[PDB]
Protein backbone atom coordinates (compact mmCIF):
# COMPACT_ATOMS: atom_id res chain seq x y z
CA UNK A 1 0.00 0.00 0.00
CA UNK A 2 1.46 3.39 -1.50
CA UNK A 3 -0.16 6.64 0.07
CA UNK A 4 1.18 10.00 -1.46
CA UNK A 5 -0.21 13.14 -0.54
CA UNK A 6 1.39 15.52 -2.73
CA UNK A 7 0.89 19.59 -3.01
CA UNK A 8 3.39 22.17 -5.02
CA UNK A 9 1.85 25.92 -4.47
CA UNK A 10 3.66 28.69 -6.41
CA UNK A 11 1.42 31.61 -5.96
CA UNK A 12 1.84 31.82 -1.96
CA UNK A 13 -1.29 34.05 -2.31
CA UNK A 14 -3.53 36.02 -3.72
CA UNK A 15 -5.51 38.56 -1.42
CA UNK A 16 -8.60 40.15 -2.64
CA UNK A 17 -9.78 43.34 -1.53
CA UNK A 18 -12.69 43.57 0.88
CA UNK A 19 -16.04 43.74 -1.08
CA UNK A 20 -16.09 47.14 -1.34
CA UNK A 21 -13.10 47.84 -3.47
CA UNK A 22 -13.72 44.42 -5.32
CA UNK A 23 -14.90 44.96 -8.65
CA UNK A 24 -18.18 42.52 -9.79
CA UNK A 25 -17.97 41.09 -13.27
CA UNK A 26 -20.18 42.30 -15.73
CA UNK A 27 -22.71 38.83 -16.12
CA UNK A 28 -22.27 38.52 -12.11
CA UNK A 29 -23.39 42.25 -11.86
CA UNK A 30 -26.43 41.57 -14.46
CA UNK A 31 -27.85 38.67 -12.71
CA UNK A 32 -27.57 41.03 -9.52
CA UNK A 33 -29.46 43.76 -11.53
CA UNK A 34 -32.24 41.49 -12.08
CA UNK A 35 -32.90 40.14 -9.12
CA UNK A 36 -36.54 40.59 -8.59
CA UNK A 37 -35.86 43.02 -4.78
CA UNK A 38 -37.94 40.38 -3.07
CA UNK A 39 -37.57 36.73 -1.52
CA UNK A 40 -38.34 35.01 -4.70
CA UNK A 41 -36.13 32.03 -3.72
CA UNK A 42 -35.56 30.79 -7.04
CA UNK A 43 -33.94 33.67 -8.35
CA UNK A 44 -31.80 33.86 -5.97
CA UNK A 45 -31.18 30.11 -5.95
CA UNK A 46 -30.51 30.29 -9.67
CA UNK A 47 -27.78 32.75 -8.12
CA UNK A 48 -26.69 30.53 -6.16
CA UNK A 49 -26.33 27.49 -8.58
CA UNK A 50 -24.50 29.69 -11.05
CA UNK B 1 11.33 -44.18 12.12
CA UNK B 2 10.32 -47.55 13.63
CA UNK B 3 11.64 -51.03 12.58
CA UNK B 4 9.22 -53.71 14.81
CA UNK B 5 10.46 -56.98 13.83
CA UNK B 6 9.76 -60.58 15.87
CA UNK B 7 9.87 -64.21 15.04
CA UNK B 8 8.81 -67.07 16.19
CA UNK B 9 10.14 -70.91 15.64
CA UNK B 10 8.38 -74.10 16.96
CA UNK B 11 8.32 -77.57 16.63
CA UNK B 12 6.83 -81.04 18.44
CA UNK B 13 8.11 -84.62 17.77
CA UNK B 14 6.75 -87.74 18.54
CA UNK B 15 5.46 -84.32 13.93
CA UNK B 16 4.32 -80.23 13.29
CA UNK B 17 6.46 -77.18 13.18
CA UNK B 18 5.74 -73.85 13.01
CA UNK B 19 8.50 -71.02 11.40
CA UNK B 20 6.62 -67.45 11.32
CA UNK B 21 8.07 -63.57 11.36
CA UNK B 22 5.52 -60.49 10.78
CA UNK B 23 6.81 -56.62 11.20
CA UNK B 24 5.63 -53.58 10.71
CA UNK B 25 7.93 -50.53 9.74
CA UNK B 26 6.90 -46.47 10.07
CA UNK B 27 8.39 -43.66 8.86
CA UNK B 28 7.50 -39.85 9.05
CA UNK B 29 9.21 -37.03 7.52
CA UNK B 30 7.81 -33.08 8.75
CA UNK B 31 8.95 -30.34 6.53
CA UNK B 32 8.59 -26.66 7.85
CA UNK B 33 9.50 -23.65 6.15
CA UNK B 34 7.96 -20.33 6.66
CA UNK B 35 8.89 -16.55 5.96
CA UNK B 36 7.44 -13.21 6.95
CA UNK B 37 9.07 -9.68 5.66
CA UNK B 38 7.28 -6.43 6.64
CA UNK B 39 8.03 -3.37 6.00
CA UNK B 40 7.07 0.84 6.07
CA UNK B 41 8.28 3.84 4.93
CA UNK B 42 7.14 7.39 5.61
CA UNK B 43 8.59 10.39 3.67
CA UNK B 44 7.56 14.39 5.10
CA UNK B 45 9.33 16.75 3.51
CA UNK B 46 8.55 20.49 3.24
Amino acid sequence: QLLVVENTVEVAQFINNNPEFLQLAEPFWKELSHLPSLYDYSAYRRLIDQ
Amino acid sequence: EAKHCVRIETKKRVKKTKVEHRCTTNKLSEKHEGSFIQGAEKSISL
